[PDB]
RNA sequence: AGUAACUGACGCUGAGGAGCGAAAGCGUGGGGAGCGAACAGGAUUAGAUACCCUGGUAGUCCACGCCGUAAACGGUGGGUACUAGGUGUGGGUUUCCUUCCUUGGGAUCCGUGCCGUAGCUAACGCAUUAAGUACCCCGCCUGGGGAGUACGGCCGCAAGG
RNA sequence: CGGCCAACUACGUGCCAGCAGCCGCGGUAAUACGUAGGGUCCGAGCGUUGUCCGGAAUUACUGGGCGUAAAGAGCUCGUA
């Protein structure tokens, strides 16, 4: 299939991953 | 094409020994020489390639003279 | 005399450098309402042109529907492309149920009272073939017997033996 | 009812095949024994379907019908062209131009455009134009001609297709079935013997065999000739 | 060098001798023309006509 | 492994019509002897016999082809299979391309068709469909 | 028997191997190729170029119907099934066979100022001292090569 | 594997009589023979998982002829287990 | 693979469960030639947190342990029976050309490719190594985003799963 | 009363006012907006909303699929 689909998929993951760094401190001290 | 020597009824054994043998099958500048270009069955060559690594590590052929 | 139903007019394109050439399809079903019916698609310039593609396409591969009286002989059920059609023979005074490609078929072909379902590809040109396909499977009582080499008592039920009596 | 005897055609090689490797195996009906990686033809069959087909060829000339004698490798080209020419029969051996028996009212045109340059030849205007036209008009003869050479028999359509080495011209037998006409050829053992209606079983690739089969056929048509 | 081909990639040098690489190679040839003995001119002529460089 | 041998019956049937072979041969069983006899009595196969294998005892049957190699089988199909198993009563036996086709019922009679386990009012296993 | 009298009949046919020479008969002469009659599945088939030494030399001319030649197996199986057959190196062979039993007679085809290269079926240099187009002439070989026929005379 | 003379001794021991080398009693005498040098060799060799899934294949083959023999007789299941010194 | 001496349906699949599981990554202790995330300058560029160049730390390596992910793909779950062939190649048995040297050829069992019937498919294509004809068992899907995300829970030193 | 879906014209307005179940109609000449004629379907009823079934083979037992559309666990062993 078309990889545009693995793109938008890729763009997510990549996105959640970079929140999960940015709060990565924050959620282990409410953790 | 070419005959594999040692699935004839006169093959001799191969041996990392008899370097002559050997050196009839490694190219001018002591490659191992292919298996097309000989005609040798795979088991044969395999033998060969092993007598002949085991021949230069008992330094009796050259490492790439 | 001769029977018509125009079931689908498409207008298809194609691209080119100055832009979109237009064309016409016709899908036309040729029949007399007496067992006999055929399938013809064409395609024009026009849409009168395109019919009379269709309508001489038909008209040159007719095909004869094994009628029982006023009925088809069994139920069978047809598959063309992505299109399935199931038919099955009903009592006398039922009158045609069946969508519109295969109602328009089943009228053509002359059959009166038949319960016909599409279930899948609700294009009508593979409806079209399905329906075609279906009434290809129908095999005529005569036709069983002489394969199997037994008497037309021995494998026909008693009832389309006297539906057959009846419409002779 | 055979004209020829099972030694007769044996002599030319119509036992002989192709290669072990380009078999197709619906032939192995009519295959005897395979030998020297080619396979061969047990005769028998062949002599007990030709009996058919002369029988065949008797009917339908006989009620007022007409064969066609297609045929485009060389091996059997000269041999039908010579056959049709002893029966006054319509023949193919050139090249098979697709589509004669399904647009036939196309083709016909070019019978009659050969039929007007015939008769331009007798009139003799080839100094009457400039020389390029006449020359092109030379050309466009000896092309049709050429091209069309047993077809300016061809009035309605035939009544039934003679064919050798059906793989050859399949372009022929596609049309003969869409049409219904029924094919009578001479399959080989790669052939596909669904495709014909009464075959021959045979050799194709040698002249003799070829030719002595278009013998048979000549003289089946010419015997239903004459029987009208 | 090899790898990828484009318009304007440099064309492939090619000797004017068929490749036949290294691998059965051989020496097929064996000319003895001339040993009589020659002049310049005369050697010179004798190649002219041999068309050889 | 092998889990229902007459379904394997009946879809080597099946790829021998399919394929204009005109013999197969195959393990041989009462069950599967006796619905050689039933298609054979209502003209679907040409003829079965059984000789004898390396091991056991084998099944021959012979297709039926009309004159114009046409084949005599245009269905068949295993109804009552391991696992989901088909009982029908004598009152509710199916009918095959609206009675063209035949039902093979076994009921404690032994093996029927449709028409005369209805005729002798008696239910079974619907074991296969041929038409 | 019947069966017997086939058998019989089928190995009454002969068989052959690639670099043999096969006689046959031609049946077909064409503008780009010439047939020929062995008495097997096909018939084989010689290519203008595989016909003569020389390269501008028309088969209708050299080969007619009906003449009997004996050629050489190149390929046996083509795509079709035809079997390549070669008078010219057929000739190639008998002719050098005949040049190691001459090693001599023939004549001359190329005009070279620094010799003459005799045609006699093969080429031999003459050197041009010790000896001119179109003649015969003698002399004994000096160097053959059996490679590429090639050789050189005296 | 075991060598031909211990398979000789393990057969003659165990089998039923003088000639049987299928008979489940000699299997699984001989797989449990073969178990216990494997795990010898594994205590030596502990990265050798090939091996390891090997043993586990033979680990597997026993149970299901103890399976069958507890099925078939239970009398010579409880012989068998106490004779070879096996616990489930 | 062959012989088939032996047992006599002991077979298949398998919810959960257990084990193995590329690379990257983590812990302790070693090792560190080359390569090389990060990081420095040089260069190109309007701008270069990059592509190119010069250096270069973790890491790549070894031992014992963790994690449990990949385009972990043949994007094709496991077992069985049947359905035209042709030709490469790996392994093993045997008959006939017979020199018995020889891919001689044939037969057969087990793999691994290519081409092609029937058949199947929306098409591309698959086609005896099925995506064909059927049977047994398991896993999975029910429009696209939100989202394999939040909450809760289990595992993990952590990343995270 | 554009097509599904029986039944078209004129005037007023102009990306406004508005219509609309979906597709989608309002850009001075709208059979889709508002009003008038004309027409069609029903008729003491006619439409709208809310809820359930059908069409939906769209949870497929009857009656679906997993190469590329969503779908074969990364692979084995093995308990029920």
């Amino acid at each position: 299939g078309s990889v545009i689909k693995k793109r938008r998929k890729r763009m997510s993951k990549k996105k959640h991953r970079k929140l999960l760094r940015r709060t990565r401190v924050q959620r282990r001290k409410l953790g | 094409t070419r005959k594999c020597v040692f699935c004839s009824k006169k093959g001799q054994t191969i041996d990392y020994k008899d370097t002559a043998l050997l050196r009839t099958y490694i190219s001018e500048r002591g490659k191992i020489r292919a298996r097309r270009v000989t005609g040798n069955c795979v088991q044969h060559q395999r033998d060969i390639a092993v007598a002949v690594k085991n021949a230069r590590e008992v330094a009796l052929l050259p490492f790439g003279s | 005399n001769y029977i018509e139903r125009v079931v689908s007019i498409n207008r298809v394109s194609k691209v080119v450098k100055g832009g979109r050439r237009f064309s016409f399809t016709a899908l036309v079903i040729v029949g007399d309402g007496k067992g006999m019916v055929g399938v013809g698609y064409g395609k024009a310039k026009e849409v009168p042109a395109a019919i009379a593609k269709g309508v001489e396409e038909a008209r040159k591969n007719f095909f004869r529907v094994p009628l029982i009286g006023s009925t088809i002989t069994h139920p069978v059920q047809g598959e063309a492309a992505a299109g399935v059609v199931m038919l099955r023979p009903a009592s006398p005074g039922t009158g045609v149920i069946a969508g519109g490609a295969a109602r328009a078929v089943l009228e053509c072909a002359g059959v009166h009272d038949i319960l016909a379902k599409s279930l899948g590809s609700d294009n009508a040109i593979n409806v079209v073939h399905a329906t075609v396909a279906a009434l290809k499977l129908l095999q005529r009582p005569e036709e069983v017997a002489a394969r199997r080499g037994l008497p037309i008592e021995d494998v026909a039920p008693a009832g389309m033996l006297k539906a057959r009596r009846e419409s002779e | 009812m055979a004209v020829v005897t099972m030694k007769q055609l044996l002599d030319s090689g119509a036992h002989f095949g192709h290669q072990t490797r380009r078999w197709n195996p619906k032939m192995k009906r009519f295959i005897f024994t395979d030998r020297n990686g080619i396979y061969i033809i047990d005769l028998q069959q062949t002599l007990t379907y030709i009996d058919k087909a002369y029988e065949f060829v008797k009917e339908t000339v006989a009620h007022g019908g007409t064969v066609l004698f297609v045929g485009t490798k060389k091996q059997a080209q000269e041999s039908i062209a010579e056959e049709a020419t002893r029966v006054g029969m319509p023949y193919v051996n050139q090249r098979w131009l697709g589509g004669m028996l399904t647009n036939f009212s196309t083709v016909h045109k070019r019978l009659q455009r050969l039929k007007e340059l015939e008769a331009m030849e007798q009139t003799g205007g080839f100094e009457g134009r400039t020389k390029k036209e006449i020359l092109m008009l030379t050309r466009e003869k000896n092309k049709l001609e050429r091209s069309l050479g047993g077809i300016r028999d061809m009035q309605k359509v035939p009544s039934a297709v003679w064919v050798v080495d059906t793989n050859k011209e399949h372009i022929a037998v596609g049309e003969a079935r869409k049409l219904g006409i029924p094919v009578i050829a001479i399959l080989d053992t790669n052939c596909d013997p669904d495709v014909v209606d009464y075959p021959i079983p045979g050799n194709d690739d040698a002249i003799r065999s070829a030719a002595l089969l278009t013998k048979v056929i000549a003289s089946a048509v010419a015997e239903g000739l004459q029987a009208r | 060098a090899g790898r990828e081909w484009r318009h304007e990639s440099e064309p492939a040098r090619r000797p004017g001798y068929f490749p036949r690489p290294p691998e059965e190679r051989r020496i097929i040839r064996r000319k003895s023309f001339s040993m009589v003995p020659c002049t310049v001119d005369e050697a010179a002529l004798e190649m002219e006509m041999l068309d050889y460089d | 492994t092998m889990t229902d041998p007459i379904a394997d019956f009946l879809t080597r049937l099946r790829n021998a019509n399919s394929a204009y072979h005109d013999e197969v041969t195959l393990p041989h069983s009462k069950l599967k002897a006796n619905i050689a006899e039933i298609l054979k009595r209502e003209g679907y196969i040409s003829d079965y016999r059984t000789e004898d294998a390396r091991v056991g005892k084998s099944l021959v049957v012979q297709l039926k082809y009309g004159p114009s190699r046409e084949r005599s089988i245009a269905g068949l199909r295993r109804v009552s299979k391991p696992g989901l198993r088909v009982y029908a009563k004598s009152t509710n036996l199916p009918r095959v391309l609206g009675g063209l086709g035949v039902a093979i019922i076994s009921t404690s009679s032994g093996l029927l068709t449709d028409r005369q386990a209805a005729r002798q009012g008696v239910g079974g296993e619907v074991l296969a469909y041929v038409w | 028997s019947a069966e017997d009298f086939l058998a019989a009949i089928d190995k009454t046919i002969k068989y052959f191997n690639d670099g043999d020479i096969v006689e046959g008969t031609i049946v077909k002469v064409d503008r780009d190729e010439v047939l020929l009659d062995i008495g097997y599945k096909t018939e084989g088939v010689i290519p203008s170029r595989e016909l003569s030494i020389k390269h501008d030399v028309d088969p209708n001319e050299v080969v007619s119907v009906g003449d009997e030649v004996e050629a050489l197996v190149l390929t046996k199986e083509d795509k079709e099934g035809r079997l390549i057959l070669s008078k010219k190196r057929a000739q190639y062979e008998r002719a050098w066979g005949t040049i190691e039993e001459l090693k001599v007679k023939g004549t001359v085809i190329e005009v070279v100022k620094g010799g003459l290269i005799l045609d006699i079926g093969l080429r031999g240099f003459l050197p041009a001292s010790l000896v001119y187009i179109g003649k015969e002439i003698e002399a004994k070989i000096i160097e053959l090569d059996k490679n590429r026929n090639n050789v050189v005379l005296s | 594997a075991l060598t031909a003379e211990q398979k000789k001794e393990i057969l003659g021991q165990y089998g039923l009589h003088d000639t049987d080398t299928g008979s489940p009693e000699a299997q699984v005498a001989l797989l449990t023979k073969r178990i216990q040098d494997l795990t010898e060799h594994l205590k030596v060799h502990k990265h050798d998982h090939h091996s390891r899934r090997g043993l586990l294949l033979l680990v597997g083959r026993r149970r299901r002829l103890l399976k069958y023999v507890a099925q078939v007789d239970v009398a010579r299941y409880r012989s068998l287990i106490e004779r070879l010194g096996l616990r489930r």
